[PDB]
């Protein structure tokens, strides 16, 4: 009762990590569709709340929600006033689920709407080099543009299945 | 061996330069194969048109593709 | 205990160094990219 | 026997307080999770 | 019956993809604590003829003692019972920025 | 000059902080910090350790549901490395193309 | 992170270098107008 | 959480008693978890500026274990200051007259080399048997898993396990053993 | 396994040896091309001094070792179980193959110090005074060279020297 | 003894032992045989 | 400096106690 390739069991005989067994892909592909079901049905019936979202806007992520404030480094070239949409969107999470983009969500399954309130440099930035016995200073200082924009609002469509 | 990085065009680092592989070229590249990465250059939709030379993109796999879409494959 | 002569890394008798593992991979590293130059240098 | 709320505190009489201040939020329905307020123009 | 983490402590984790394979849904609701896991709060803590006044307990301590009662009690150091000088009682902002 | 020179241990310390609590977040969950970060990118999802970091904190809903998807991403690579390649890719495996 | 698992799928080892995240457009305006190309 | 701003801050910046058994234990790996837990860094809330440590009580601190010869080979020097006060002593000698130096010392070499370690010693308590004053025992919240998994002797395995081991090899009868 | 008795009636001595019931190896062995028991049940590179079943094969019912020729081992793998015999006695995983007391000792009370991967005899064993600079620390050695090609199931592999 | 960097037998009766964590020659016959490794 | 051949066996650059290591049987 024993295989060409039996070990007793030793500490060393098998791995110390436990095996783990993965799902039927083919039991396990009709099991997903029946979670994307129900979280599409959640949101044609309006079952959320508030909702966060992961938008990648200037070079940087920013995790906003609706009503919240942030600070860009730059120049938009846009009147104060003016609203505006953040195309991507990576992630979009609420209370009881989250959808995640591989790397961005669809532009018909969530949106993002925000609003510039304010154009307004930065405080003065201190540049100043130094090198001693060397007869080496020199002082620079500068002022960054900005813009803060608003988040306005955070709406998400029954477009999963 | 720093003259010769000049005449090749890798001041930069990691910024793709392209040139022919012919003997005057490759004797300067023996010369500084140790501070390189060469790898040939591939065409599989061919040499850029008139019309594509807006829509190019080079790619970590060598190769050069005259349609830049920025979209799933339907596939 | 355990002075070195003089400065660490010059001289005659001096601080010693030791190959780590990644130092090692670091150069093989190196290596296989400038045996594949030599490849395409060759057609 | 069906958990409605559950609220922290220093002592157990301010954490008990602090449950039904957690439980009056969610019967009324001002939780913060609520959706904000919409200020969409009226359509 | 495969789970990539146990779904006990936090919430229940399923997680998907669309047809497309484009994204990731996770279904999480949170998970309530059973009323079998819980403990009852313990509320339980003569011929008498005077009212029993209320009586202050403020004995005396010096700087010393009252230094080592303190750090018993919150598990510290007696260097932050000590006070400091005027210079960096001066120096603190008595009217500092509140976020939220 | 010093105020000149703390803007690159700024940036440096703020990753050094918000790996420490990715770390701490991921133990919860029975992971390590390789693990989390390198099998996430395995399944296309570019977060930064900024958004990670703060997603522990006021999202832990969500992040258990990140670690549980970098583990199931974990195993089936082992799966693949034990095959020759005859069996198929796993469901979380697949990679979203972009011409 | 990622570097060479980025390489190996006809992807760049950062993923700031090409590809629909650094390459799109990061805003519109809300009517559906198109924003004007970014500097980079 | 919907909690009031009060609560919710007591609540993020609770402290937490863990336990730690130290029985057939090397010190380091007892050292290592005790050391994060004091400072915070299991806590995604961590920063150094912020007082987020935890209260770690190890028990039995007189059956740890050492690995290879450390008992006899490792020593722990001293100087009292004085002429002729340097001292050093190996981990048996320290062991048996402390009961609880050697995890200690380990501890207090892990921890971040500032002020902030002597208070996050204070929050460390230590026992060389498995007895636990009522006060301490009290304020538990978690027992953390021991590191080693203590291995076990040929007088511990069942009937079962014994059996289900093969015998390799066939000794002969004529051997007097 | 054999037996020998003394039996003493009227003041006349006798020596016998009687034979008694012996072990067999257990049938359909994975590999019965092997050449010693360790690589017939593919137990090469698979066993630790913690592995006490296994060991305890090899050993009298006082601690020692059995001869070669008669487990039939191989040189190699005859010196690793020597090596974790001693490492498990050491470790206290063998008590009941204890070295036989002459009659009237009673071993005295000791310091119980807990040990594991114990090398070296403790009595011959000196403190390191002097660690040494940091390019010639004198390190305290941990398990055995004889076992460092196991199989290992991490990316670090066996460190021997601490 | 005599400390010796490399033991060696002087005669038939000499034997080596390994004690204390090092290799020593004993002699009964001839004790000057004995050595001590260094 | 030292001379190519000495007495004692000179310490070899960084680099080339490297490649050493890597160009081991
Ligand atoms: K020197
Ligand atoms: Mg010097
Ligand atoms: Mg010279
Ligand atoms: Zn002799």
């Amino acid at each position: 009762s024993y295989l060409p390739g039996y070990v007793p069991k030793t500490s060393l005989s098998s791995p110390p990590w436990p095996e783990v067994v993965l799902p039927d892909p083919v039991e396990e592909t009709r099991h997903h569709a029946e979670v994307v079901k129900k979280v599409n049905e959640m949101i044609v019936t309006g079952q959320y709340g508030r909702l966060f979202a992961v938008v990648h806007f200037a070079s940087r992520q920013w995790k906003v929600t609706s009503e919240d404030l942030i600070l860009i480094g730059n120049e938009l070239d846009l009147a104060c006033g003016e609203r505006i949409r953040l195309e991507k969107v990576l992630l979009v999470g609420a209370d009881n689920f989250t959808l995640l983009g591989k790397p961005l969500l669809g532009k018909d399954l969530v949106r993002v709407e925000a609003t510039v309130i304010e154009k307004t440099e930065s405080w003065p930035r201190i540049i100043m080099r130094f090198r001693k016995r060397k007869n080496f200073k020199k002082k620079r200082i500068v002022t960054t543009p900005q813009t803060v924009l608003r988040i306005n609002s955070i709406e998400i469509a029954p477009c999963l299945l | 061996e720093k003259d010769i990085i000049k005449m090749l065009g890798l001041e930069k680092a990691h910024t793709p330069q392209v040139h022919k592989n012919i003997p005057s070229v490759n004797a300067k590249l023996k010369v500084v194969k140790h501070l390189i990465r060469i790898k040939p250059l591939k065409l599989p939709q061919g040499l850029p048109a008139e019309e594509n030379m807006s829509n190019t993109c080079l790619k970590s796999t060598g190769e050069l593709v005259v349609q830049w879409h920025l979209k799933p494959v339907e596939q | 205990r355990g002075r070195i002569p003089g400065r660490q890394w010059i001289g005659k008798h001096r601080r010693p160094r030791f190959v780590s593992l990644r130092a090692k991979q670091n150069m093989i590293r190196r290596l296989e990219i400038e045996a594949e130059n030599h490849y395409w240098l060759s057609m | 026997k069906k958990l409605i709320a559950e609220g922290p505190g220093e002592t157990v009489l301010v954490a008990e307080e602090e449950a039904a201040r957690v439980a009056l939020r969610k019967l009324y329905g001002f939780t913060e999770n609520r959706r904000p307020w919409n200020y969409s123009k009226p359509k | 019956t495969y789970s990539p983490l146990p779904d006990d402590y936090n919430c229940n984790v399923e997680l998907a993809l669309t047809s497309d394979g484009r994204t990731i849904v996770c279904y999480h609701p949170s998970v309530d604590i059973p009323y079998e896991h819980t403990k009852p709060i313990p509320r339980p803590d003569h011929d008498q003829v005077l009212k029993t006044r209320l009586e202050e307990k403020v004995e005396h301590l010096e700087e010393g003692p009252m230094i080592e009662q303190l750090s018993k009690m919150f598990f510290t150091t007696k260097h932050r019972w000590y006070p400091h000088g005027r210079y960096h009682r001066c120096r603190k902002n008595l009217n500092p920025p509140k976020d939220r | 000059v010093k105020c000149t020179k703390a803007r690159y241990l700024k940036k440096k310390n703020m990753r050094t902080l918000w790996i420490n609590r990715i770390t701490a977040a991921s133990q919860e969950h029975g992971l390590k910090y390789p693990a989390l970060i390198g099998n996430l990118v395995k399944c296309q999802v570019e977060l930064n350790r900024k958004v990670l970091a703060d997603l522990a904190i006021y999202e832990p809903k969500t992040f258990k549901s990140l670690a549980a998807l970098a583990s199931r991403r974990r195993h089936e690579g082992f799966a693949a490395a034990l095959g020759d390649g005859k069996e198929p890719e796993g469901i979380f495996s697949r990679v979203v193309q972009y011409h | 992170a990622g570097g060479q698992w980025r390489l190996q799928q006809g992807l760049a080892a950062n993923p700031s270098g090409y590809g629909p995240l650094t390459e799109l457009p990061d805003w519109s305006y809300a009517d559906g107008r198109p924003a004007p190309p970014m500097k980079g | 959480s919907s909690f009031s701003r009060a609560p919710q801050q007591w609540a993020t910046f609770a402290r937490i008693w863990y336990l730690l058994d130290g029985k057939m234990q090397p010190p380091g790996k007892l050292a290592a978890m005790a050391s994060i837990r004091l400072q915070g860094l299991h806590k995604p809330v961590y920063h150094a500026l912020s007082d987020c440590g935890d209260h770690v009580v190890i028990m039995n601190t007189r059956h740890i274990a050492f690995s290879g010869n450390k008992w006899e080979q490792k020593v722990y020097s001293s100087h009292t200051g004085y002429p002729g006060g340097f001292r050093q002593v190996t981990a048996a000698q320290l062991h048996l007259r402390d009961p609880v130096a050697i995890v200690k010392l380990a501890i207090y070499g892990m921890l971040p080399k500032n002020l902030h370690r002597r208070t996050m010693m204070e929050r460390l308590h230590l026992f060389p048997d498995e007895y636990i004053p009522e006060d301490i025992l009290k304020n538990l919240v978690e027992e953390l898993p021991q590191p080693r998994k203590i291995p076990k002797r040929l007088d511990e395995y069942t009937q079962e396990e014994i059996d289900a081991f093969p015998r390799l090899w066939t000794p002969p009868e004529d051997y007097r053993l | 396994f054999r037996e020998v008795v003394e039996t003493q009636e009227g003041k006349t001595t006798i020596i016998e040896g009687r034979i008694t019931a012996t072990p067999k190896e257990s049938p359909n062995p994975p590999n019965p091309s092997g050449q010693c028991p360790i690589c017939r049940w593919n137990l090469k590179h698979k066993y630790n001094y913690d592995d006490v079943l296994l060991l305890s094969q090899f050993i009298r019912p006082h601690g020692g070792m059995l001869p070669r020729k008669i487990t039939g081992l191989c040189q190699e793998e005859h010196r690793k179980i020597e090596e974790c015999v001693k490492m498990a006695h050491r470790a206290g995983l063998l008590p009941n193959h204890r070295p036989r007391l002459p009659e009237g000792v009673v071993p005295k009370s000791k310091p119980q110090l807990n040990r594991y991967l114990t090398r070296w005899a403790p009595g011959s064993v000196k403190p390191i005074y002097k660690k040494g600079p940091r390019w010639n620390r004198v390190r305290m050695p941990v398990g055995s060279p004889l076992l460092r090609d196991n199989v290992c199931y991490s990316r670090t592999p066996w460190k021997l020297y601490h | 003894f005599k400390n010796k960097t490399v033991l060696k037998k002087r005669c038939k009766d000499c034997y080596l032992v390994k004690r204390r964590g090092r290799w020593y020659v004993y002699c009964k016959t001839h004790p000057r045989h004995k050595q001590r490794q260094m | 400096g030292s001379k190519a051949v000495t007495r004692h066996r000179r310490v070899m650059h960084f680099q080339r106690q490297k490649l050493m290591a890597v160009t081991e049987y």
